[PDB]
RNA sequence: AGGUA
């Protein structure tokens, strides 16, 4: 009966295999981190590393010995901080679903500091994590050894994870709120302040827009240069006037050289995003991929805010 | 802070190898007896290995040939 | 009492075009304070110089094709709105730009005056093929405060003119872009401070450190009487 | 539920339209405001830890 | 809450968390902690049947480490009849049932972080100190009789800091009201200490320092770490038979 | 940093000394299941190549 | 180029309720103004507020006395709300000193020379028994923002009195701010807004020295941008 | 045992 275990054998896989520099907590949105970093409560932070500010303290001389280290980490004094603030630096830490069906259920983000107790999460991860923000725990794993940093940063990296395995369409897609704030900015109404202008550049349609001299979604004409990757591997510069709207120019802002404008120049749902940042990837690479969909995230937020969609009882 | 190893891979095609490879620089790195080769910003030895490959300066070659090198002025 | 003042503002600029500028630390919420109110100053009301009012010697329509010119006329007029003109003399100044020959028709065609700076030496203004081989207007650049669009302006002008003065949305603002961004920062173990980054693409008219400080100068002018 | 908020001199849609905080600029369309009434569960951040 | 069913008012009253008068009568006395009501003259037995007291639960330790208190709602000189609430239980006012608290809400994105599901809340809510729950948590420490030797609870612990001997008594209980914080030492409990293994660096030291092995080790009840708070109510346990200390 | 006790403390040991690797040893958990399965009227070694 | 606003009348319909305006403003500038001055009131206004109470009878919060029909943590709750003024003194102890049955409010409290209470009516507490007596040292010191006893308790660590009980203070004097940008018409300059500010304040602070202050902070942060280090 | 995903 003690080897005969379900699932699997006990001590060994499950249950358990209790693992050591492990913490766990609930997890809110991180709407301002980059992909490929995650919030870490302080205290976890201070908690889970209490081995590397001990041999920081050492190093720089600060405590004769572990005890006297011990003794100023639980003052907590802020001559620690700093040094936690270096170990975090450069270390990546393991996140970790409570279910596991996938090999997205675990993902490295680097951690930042924060104040406060619960983990934030960047919100494009958490479709990978299939995690919603009401109440669902996840654990957070050190990698000590030097190659198991190593091994975090190049395997188990989001920014290196942006396609399912399963299929190779990505999985960080924007899902919800960004979709419905890139809808919004996209979707051209019949008639709105500013429409028959002639603009070059979105830089002027995102003045106009800030200003309040134009509405966000209304047809104008836009000189705009887009870049089409063509002969070797070479960008085309090819700068003609389109007919579009405000927020479809102000989102070509975003868009990285080399794609097509008529990716842009439409209704976006979330088919619509998930095949554009696909094209993304395709034709640009990985760099470009993550820096445009942390990019359309944050555009996204900031006008789905500015939309004020919110569901009435006469709606 | 390396945000993607995707210019690692381009010079280690395996993806595999690429980590043992720069975990011996870095382990080189950390552990007494070598001296940097691209200056940091406070960093420790991971994002270092990851930019020393990057560059070209690193990989199997240059760890294995340099091993020798320092392997004969020991022994002299 | 005791109040927190930003220190070590850092710069990196491109050009005299594009800069980001980030300030720290600053206290919860004067990121956000500090960002709208520069934008809104920068972007609603700066003063400036910019074209209004163009000629066409062939057709007086604004949507109309050009004889002898490969670019139509709504185009053309659109290209003059990125044209970046700096005047230091009186507020409404004419500029004759006349020139003949193929080729393209940039800002360094039109004459310089002892009043006009060209910021743009090089800029495309328009296009000229065979058939006319010749293209020739007067343009008004005058001093103004913020963006006026064409569409605007006719509305606040009753005083009617002959058709061939084509209205053009002028830029009076020097900046083509401005965005704030606030992150969070951290000083001592305190961490409710804030960067404030100010992403800025100006037009060469002024540099953006100038534009901002300039800025700033403004909104402190408008400040003082409240203050004893 | 209408003719009670036409009573207490309010938007008989329930919804009011919103300046932000940040930019202090109204939000387009209105947005639905009122008191609910929330609870706090014994799920704790603190103890979660 | 503002938008009811009904049922708060039955489910409060039902419930025994509310102090409801049995008898009805004029209040006579009102107190945090005891309500005295002055029966009415045709709901009194005959003879002196007197006054009807309500002593008032007051920070008690649920099942769910959260506090349980009962405020007056009423107050001197006001008639109440049978079934009237007198006092007010926890999540309960006025005699309606009253988890949670009404907030205004506004439904709307606002730059991420309301995402999935999750809540945006401003300061306000903490500064007005509104759903701030008052969490009274349990400790136990037991002086148990050891073969070593029988435990006991003094102020004088061996090698601690004084900041630990001065928030004991004499007695070595910390003081009812004192504020403590993880790690902070509550009973000054010690276990007489057994035979000792000393490795030769520990021979060494001791040699040099003069220093020798404490015959008793401390074991004093600490704060766990990560939490805080006030000792509001301390309980001493001695069975009978057993010499009393001056705490108890 | 789950079963090799000798694994845990050297790399305790490594980590305040500054220095990151690791000795992959064997997990107790591993020993208990040999012994256990050994209880049994059941052999089961190590054997080296 | 500008026309400069200009303080003009400043109305009280109510002793907490004052309407600022700003009549010469440039179109354009109404909601930066605004909304600059809105944030700078909730944000970084200096007010007068209670941090420590030191209640003889009692030796924590969560106690109670005699003849009080309130909790001591309902004292202190009430307390928080308490609006005062103090102009000498950065940090002052009032003492309260009560007996006898009947609703001790904030008028009760000792005033000094300095000490101005704003809202004598504010009720602290019910005494319902003959001989019940509360005094009570009531600490109000000066600050901005919000700081909540669980702050400067980690920086005092443990405060060696335990007969005294901090409470979080809401150093924030006032409570609502709005503002109504209007055409303001004028016969200079055809193009003009008036800026209507409608505070809530606890009646601490004047909204004159409101907006006075709320300038000051919003140069000294414009400091920075005039003058840049490179 | 109850509760959470």
């Amino acid at each position: 009966d003690m080897i005969k275990g379900k699932q699997g054998r006990f001590r060994q896989n499950l249950l358990g295999k209790r693992v050591d520099y492990s913490g766990r907590s609930v997890i809110t949105v991180g709407p301002y981190l980059r992909l490929h970093q995650c919030g870490l409560p302080k205290k976890m932070a201070l908690e889970l590393f209490k081995p590397f500010i001990y041999g920081k303290l050492e190093l720089r001389g600060l405590a004769t010995t572990i005890k006297a280290a011990k003794k100023m980490v639980e003052r907590e004094e802020a001559v620690v901080w700093d040094i936690l603030d270096e170990v975090i630096r450069e270390h990546p830490v393991l996140l970790n679903r409570a279910p596991t069906l996938h090999r997205l259920g675990i993902q490295a983000f680097e951690p930042v500091l924060i104040e406060g107790k619960a983990i934030q999460l960047h919100p494009l991860v958490c479709a990978a994590y299939n995690a919603d923000f009401d109440g669902d725990q996840m654990a957070v794993h050190v990698p000590l050894t030097l190659e198991a940093q190593l091994e975090a940063r190049a395997l188990m990296m989001s920014t290196n994870n942006i396609l399912s395995p399963a299929n190779g369409e990505p999985i960080i897609v924007p899902s919800q709120d960004v979709v419905l704030g890139l809808y919004y900015m996209t979707r051209d109404c019949v008639n709105a302040k500013g429409e028959g202008m002639v603009l070059t550049g979105p830089k002027e349609a995102e003045r106009l827009y800030r200003s309040g001299l134009a509405s966000l979604h209304a047809r104008v004409k836009v000189r705009i240069t887009e870049y089409e990757k063509d002969a070797n591997g070479e960008l085309v510069a090819k700068t003609s006037l389109k007919d579009t709207t405000v927020g479809r120019a102000i989102l070509w802002m975003i868009v990285p050289k080399g794609l097509p404008y008529s990716i842009v120049n439409q209704a976006l749902g979330k088919k619509a995003i998930s095949k554009m940042l696909n094209t993304c990837y395709r034709i640009l690479g990985l760099k470009p991929t993550v820096i445009f969909a942390d990019q359309i995230m944050y555009t996204g937020f900031a006008y789905a805010a500015r939309s004020g969609a919110s569901v009435g009882i006469d709606d | 802070a390396r945000v993607t190893v995707q210019d690692a891979v381009e010079k280690i095609g395996n993806r595999f190898d690429l980590v043992l490879v720069a975990a011996r620089r870095a382990r080189q790195m950390q552990v007494g007896g070598k001296d940097p080769l691209v200056p940091e910003e406070n960093d420790k030895t991971t994002v270092i290995a990851l930019r020393e490959i990057e560059e070209g300066l690193i990989n199997n070659q240059i760890l294995d040939v340099r091993e020798r090198q320092e392997q004969q002025e020991q022994e002299a | 009492t005791e109040f927190l003042k930003p220190r070590l503002v850092d710069i990196e600029q491109v050009s005299s075009t594009h800069a980001k500028v980030t300030l720290e630390p600053l206290e919860r919420g004067f990121g956000h304070t500090l960002g709208n109110a520069l934008r809104r100053i920068l972007l609603s009301s700066m003063p400036g110089c910019a074209v209004t009012e163009v000629e066409i010697d062939g057709v007086l329509h604004e949507y109309s094709t050009k004889e002898g010119v490969q670019e139509d006329i709504l185009e053309i007029l659109l290209n003059l709105k990125g044209l970046a003109v700096r005047v230091q003399g009186k507020d409404e100044v004419i500029l004759t730009l006349n020139k003949s020959g193929i080729g393209p028709v940039t800002a360094a065609d039109i004459t310089h005056d002892g009043d006009v700076e060209i910021v743009k030496p090089q800029h495309v203004i328009c296009h000229l093929t065979d058939e006319n081989a010749s293209i020739s207007m007067r343009i008004k650049v005058q001093r103004g405060r913020g963006y006026v669009p064409a569409s605007t302006r006719i509305h606040s002008e009753e005083d009617e003119r002959p058709i061939g003065r084509l209205l053009v949305d002028a830029c009076y603002s020097p900046v083509e872009r401005i965005a704030y961004n606030v992150e969070a920062a951290r000083v001592e173990q305190r961490t409710d401070l804030d960067k404030l980054v100010i992403e800025m693409e100006t037009n060469g008219t002024i540099d953006p450190e100038e534009a901002i400080r300039r800025a700033a100068t403004i909104l402190a002018e408008q400040l003082e009487a409240f203050v004893d | 539920i209408k003719e009670l908020l036409k009573l207490g001199d309010l938007p008989t849609s329930g919804q009011i339209r919103l300046y932000d905080g940040r930019t202090g600029e109204q939000f387009e369309r209105p947005v639905t405001v009122g008191y609910m009434y929330m609870l706090k569960l014994n799920h704790l951040v603190d103890d979660k830890m | 809450p503002l938008v009811g069913t009904g049922m708060e008012r039955a489910v409060a009253v039902d419930s025994g968390v509310t102090a409801v008068a049995k008898r009805g009568g004029v209040v006579q006395y009102v107190d945090a902690s005891r309500i005295v009501i002055k029966v009415n003259e045709d709901e009194m037995y005959p003879g002196e049947a007197g006054i009807d007291i309500y002593n008032l639960t007051k920070y008690t330790r649920s099942n769910q480490n959260t506090c349980i208190n009962q405020m007056p709602c009423v107050s001197l000189g006001e008639p109440v009849e049978r079934g009237d609430v007198l006092a007010d239980g926890p999540s309960t006012d006025l005699g309606e049932l009253a988890l949670g608290q009404n907030m205004r809400v506004a439904f709307m994105p606002w730059n991420g972080y309301n995402f999935e599901d999750s809540i945006l809340v401003s300061e306000r809510v903490v500064q007005e100190d509104r759903f701030t729950t008052i969490h009274i948590q349990e400790l136990a420490c037991v002086s148990r009789d050891t073969k070593l030797g029988p435990e006991e609870i003094t102020a004088d612990i061996p090698n601690v800091g004084e900041a630990a001997l001065s928030k004991l008594d004499e007695s070595g209980i910390v003081y009812i009201g004192a504020e403590v914080t993880g790690g902070d030492i509550l009973v000054g409990k010690v276990t007489p200490k057994g035979e000792t293994q000393l490795t030769p660096e520990e021979k060494l030291l001791r040699a040099i320092f003069g220093e020798k092995a404490s015959d008793v080790k401390d074991s004093s009840l600490r704060v766990p770490n990560g939490v805080s708070g006030t000792v509001i109510d301390v309980q001493v346990f001695t069975r009978d038979g057993v010499e009393k200390d001056k705490r108890a | 940093k789950s079963d090799d006790v000798n694994g845990r403390t050297k790399m305790y040991k490594n980590i305040v000394d500054g220095n990151h690797q690791m000795e992959p040893g064997m997990p107790e958990s591993f020993n208990v299941l040999l012994k256990e399965i050994r209880s049994l009227g059941i052999n089961i070694e190590l054997e080296d190549e």
